[PDB]
């Protein structure tokens, strides 16, 4: 039932739009691995409140630790490595001004809904 | 930051990291239990070791960002994350050990 | 029987060494997805011959297209996206001096063998 | 390079890309067959479309690297990959279509 799952069922024309959305904005790997958690958070509020955005930034890093422990149980060495790279890059890219990560995440989720809007309107 | 990178490499591959994760395991056993401390205590041992090293690295990179960092800067960056640590008691424990490791390699 | 497969069977102490090896050298995703092909090529010769290295660089990009078509058949939208990102980054990073990609690949495969050497010597 | 990025976006989402992939499919059907042309001709249609767009992008980024690029530069970058194209006849076809698309957006 996740928005991420629904996006993946669209036709290639609209999947191409999702590709372009995730060209150097927010890492699509994290968007997928934390889909359920990301889709729960009030990124709109975080995008307008530095203290809340700071908590959500560090919440996200800890959620990636939880993902890591699942992939480790699954003996998935590459995704273990990718989770660790993902965490490092997020900290490099966003820790100085974490509110900007929330602005980007909210915006991506917004654009995803607009793409879904196209797909249901185009389907008729 | 050169010594940060070597500190982190020591944490993952060196005896420094074995000492770190044994300290953390006992401190997390000894703390008043939370859902998060219980899930760490229930992890398979090799996975727990990896997560604890990763959790320590997260706080090291919080306290030390840039080669320009001086120990004066530690206090602001700790207070910036203090409200987070208040709702994450396990992370408070790990931040204390990262603070000691980080202080010994900065200004 | 691949070297990549054998590395993943090592104990966490040695997997940590593989992590450090793939910290901003060559992307581990590509190392895994093209393990069989990468382990076949004479990267040592390519590291010493610009014209050969140039062919192998473009061979690698085309092998990523072949990987993409497999992940597409598997309906794996994230890895489709990751393959495309991987190709772009390789071209950005290495197309000006493709011989340097071969030097790095050969060196990584060399260091992997040295790590394996530790693991078999430490096991006794 | 701004127009390169918009050209590529047009290839993936615009009618320009639908025209490209129909041209490529027919040219690859019409060429003397190779193992590579056969596997492209045997691909499911949506996957074939994606790969052909990606293969075209690879050559566009070969001919245009940097906003500084001028059409004078095209010839060197084509000759640099010519020995590769000699053993990859399908890529030679795709390079020709990328050349035309790229020329119309550079010096
Ligand atoms: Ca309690
Ligand atoms: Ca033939």
């Amino acid at each position: 039932m996740s928005q991420w799952y629904e996006l993946q069922q669209l036709d290639s024309k609209f999947l191409e739009q999702v590709h372009q959305l995730y060209d150097d904005s927010f890492p699509m790997e994290i968007r997928q691995y934390l889909a359920q958690w990301l889709e729960k958070q009030d990124w709109e509020h975080a995008a307008n409140d530095v203290s809340f955005a700071t908590i959500r930034f560090h919440d996200l890093l800890s959620q990636l630790d939880d993902q890591y422990s699942r992939f480790s149980l699954e003996n998935n060495f590459l995704l273990q490595h990718n989770i660790r790279k993902s965490k490092r890059n997020l900290q490099d890219n966003f820790q100085e001004d974490p509110i900007q990560m929330s602005m980007i995440i909210y915006s991506c989720l917004k654009e995803e809904r607009k793409i879904l809007e196209n797909a249901q309107r185009f389907n008729q | 930051h050169h010594m940060l990178e070597t500190l982190i490499n020591k944490i993952y591959t060196g005896p420094l990291g074995e000492e770190l994760v044994q300290t953390l395991y006992l401190r997390i056993w000894a703390m008043e239990e939370t859902p998060e401390s219980l899930k760490i205590l229930q992890m398979r041992e090799d996975i727990r070791d990896q997560v604890l090293k990763m959790k320590t690295e997260r706080w090291l990179r919080t306290l030390i960002r840039g080669e320009k960092t001086k120990l004066k800067d530690f206090q602001k960056r700790y207070e910036e994350v203090h409200p987070y640590l208040m709702k994450e008691k396990v992370e408070q424990v790990i931040m204390e050990e990262a603070w000691s490791l980080a202080a010994h390699i900065v200004q």
